[PDB]
């Protein structure tokens, strides 16, 4: 009620994009990349499926790879914190939810339990996932069928089941060896399969390269942290995202069909010109879905080219960083007017 | 007491003994019975399709009673072979019958098998799992007394699945008089005793289910005819086992199978 009023005039205020983007984890310095990817999966995209018969997801999944000492951590702390539905997990096992559901007698409350995965407990939040590259055999299989059908199949003990887990991961990994190498491609940087890989929209590479004003920043912030532990504030910006989610459902009606194929045509010839990993229409879903995100950001019920612009950017950052050291600056310096 | 007259049980010795007859008719059971005396065997085989033939409405009463039925077949099968022949039917105290061919709707698996078959002959498929180490159960008692020379014998009967009371299973130990007693094991009479734990045959069973299993009891000339993994068919009677004496019953009957002829695959 005076919520509803109150958030009508912040969502009016004309700089909601940049204050709720900077308001994403105030605990944490720089990577205003991952904050705005963080943003757009926060709101997620809206679901479609043609008939029955054509399920496409409505889940914005982000990828956080890149070497240790860069809060990928912090940030799914983060996450947990201000997302509902929001459960935490990890590759190794030593989170009390694992992975790949099983059915068992639970230990406290001595019942036959079906001790539902992590992705099924995240059934329409989020899950997250960190160290996604150590995780195990099964867990890979899991993670697979949760991303590709949001449907984990049970068939152990006399249960035969296909239940649903809808669910929006935000990932976290780090390289083969704990540097990042811009001299190869993401693909062989972090040691997932494709097919795990191709299942994401945003990929966040996060480097971590010596620069004096970055490192005096992070060290200063660090510090004042310890000191004082010797935009919007959070509630209202859970209230604003709770609002958000419930009733906006945009429309791509009034989007420049033409400019995004003519513009998906650029991106093909940039990327048929190597034979690094291309461009394909699930970027263009995946574009779309940021756009839809967006147009849910600002309320607007109906997608505008600002909205439309935002997507490109971060897809177009996302895809080029994700390239390799020569495409990715032949790329950057091709279509740097976006 | 005694039964002095019986309509049902009469007619049914009188048709079984009729139907067993057969001389008149192809000669099947005429020649079934006489290759079971030469071979100096005393458990029939009967085809519920020839008996179905014959007499239908025996052959109803049949399948939808078993224990009642069965014990007018068995005993019309002695006075037939008795009459056959006299020696081998004093020499055999009790000539069984077991039952096959076709069992329309109580040809079963052991998960289609419900309550609703409970005192009825049902034909159950499935392998086995379970063989009990096989046992006699004693059936005539021989006791002697060392001081009075004098030899006694108690009986008993199968009372499997029906009322039973401590009367009939008591043993004897002592003699009237106080004067305990040397029992006869030789001059007794025996019968082995094993039970075999049927299981639905694990491809026919619906997938990613807990496979269902009944218990099944087996007798003289049927212990050693199935071990574990036979994909064997029991022929028997399914029937309830009473819980020994209560004072409080939650009215769960357990069930068991009292196979009357057991088979392997036909292969
Ligand atoms: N950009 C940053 N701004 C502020 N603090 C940071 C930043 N990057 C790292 N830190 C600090 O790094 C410390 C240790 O990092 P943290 O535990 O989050 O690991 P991480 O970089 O997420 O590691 P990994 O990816 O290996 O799990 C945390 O106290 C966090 O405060
Ligand atoms: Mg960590």
């Amino acid at each position: 009620d005076e919520d509803v009023k109150m958030i009508t005039s912040l969502s009016k205020d004309q700089q909601i994009g940049e204050k709720i983007f900077a308001s994403i984890a105030p605990s944490i310095y720089g990577h205003e990349d991952i904050k705005r990817g963080l943003a757009l999966a926060l709101f997620g995209g809206e679901p479609k499926n043609p008939g029955g018969k054509h399920k496409v997801r409505g889940d914005i999944n982000v990828l956080l790879c890149g070497d240790p000492g860069t809060a990928k951590s912090q940030f799914l702390k983060y996450i947990e914190k201000v997302s509902s539905r929001a459960i935490f997990t990890t590759g190794q096992g030593a989170s009390a939810v694992g992975l790949t559901a099983y059915v068992q007698r639970h230990p406290v409350s001595r019942e036959w339990t079906l001790e539902a995965g992590a992705l099924v407990l995240a059934d329409r939040g989020v899950c997250l996932i960190d160290e996604f590259d150590k995780m195990n055999d099964q867990d890979r299989t899991s993670i697979h069928e949760a991303m590709e059908q949001q449907s984990i199949s049970i068939s152990k003990a006399g249960i035969v089941t296909s239940l649903q887990a809808r669910c929006t991961v935000i990932a976290a990994a780090n390289p083969i060896g704990g540097r990042y190498d811009p001299s190869l491609t993401f693909s062989e940087n972090v040691d997932l399969t494709e097919p795990i890989i191709s299942r994401f929209d945003i990929l966040c590479v996060v480097r971590d390269t010596v620069d004096p004003v970055q490192d005096e920043m992070l060290a200063r912030f660090v510090v004042g942290s310890h000191v004082r532990h010797h935009p919007l504030p959070q509630e209202v910006l859970k209230k604003y995202i709770i609002y958000a989610k419930e009733r906006v459902h945009p429309k791509l009606n009034q989007m420049d069909q033409d400019k995004v194929a003519k513009m998906y045509s650029d991106l093909r010839k940039e990327s048929m010109a190597t034979g690094s990993i291309p461009i394909t229409v699930r970027h263009i879903e995946s574009m779309i879905r940021m756009a839809e995100a967006h147009a849910r950001i600002h309320l607007r019920d109906y997608v505008i080219e600002d909205d439309v612009n935002m997507a490109i950017r971060v897809m177009l950052e996302s895809f080029i960083d994700t390239q390799k050291f020569s495409v990715m600056r032949s790329m950057r310096k091709t279509f740097a007017r976006y | 007491t005694v039964v002095l007259d019986d309509v049902e049980l009469r007619e049914a010795q009188r048709d079984y003994l009729d139907f067993l007859d057969d001389e008149e008719d192809q000669g099947i059971y005429q020649s079934k019975v006489r290759e079971l005396i030469s071979d100096n065997q005393y458990r029939l085989i009967v085809n519920v399709n020839d008996l179905r033939r014959k007499n239908e409405k025996r052959a109803n009463r049949l399948l939808n009673n078993a224990f009642e039925e069965l014990v007018a077949f068995q005993r019309a099968l002695k006075d037939f072979v008795a009459s056959i022949d006299a020696t081998y039917a004093k020499q055999y105290e009790e000539f069984y019958v077991g039952l096959e061919g076709s069992f329309g709707s109580k040809h079963v698996s052991p998960r289609t098998l419900t309550s609703c078959f409970l005192s009825c002959v049902v034909c159950v498929e499935g392998i086995v799992t379970k063989c009990s180490l096989v046992r006699p159960k004693v059936v005539r008692s021989v006791h002697y007394c060392p001081a009075t020379k004098k030899t006694i014998e108690r009986r008993y009967s199968d009372l499997t699945t029906l009322v039973a009371f401590p009367s009939s299973s008591v043993y004897p130990t002592k003699d009237e008089e106080n004067n305990p007693l040397e029992t006869e094991y030789g001059l007794s009479v025996y019968k082995d005793h094993q039970t075999i734990t049927i299981q639905e045959m694990p491809e026919k069973a619906p997938a990613g289910q807990l496979p269902r299993s009944v218990d099944v009891i087996l007798d003289d000339d049927l212990v050693d005819k199935a071990k574990p993994g036979d994909r064997v068919q029991v022929v028997g009677t399914y029937r309830c086992l009473p819980g020994k004496k209560g004072g409080y019953t939650s009215g769960t009957f357990r069930t068991v199978l009292i196979a009357c002829n057991v088979k392997q695959m036909s292969k």
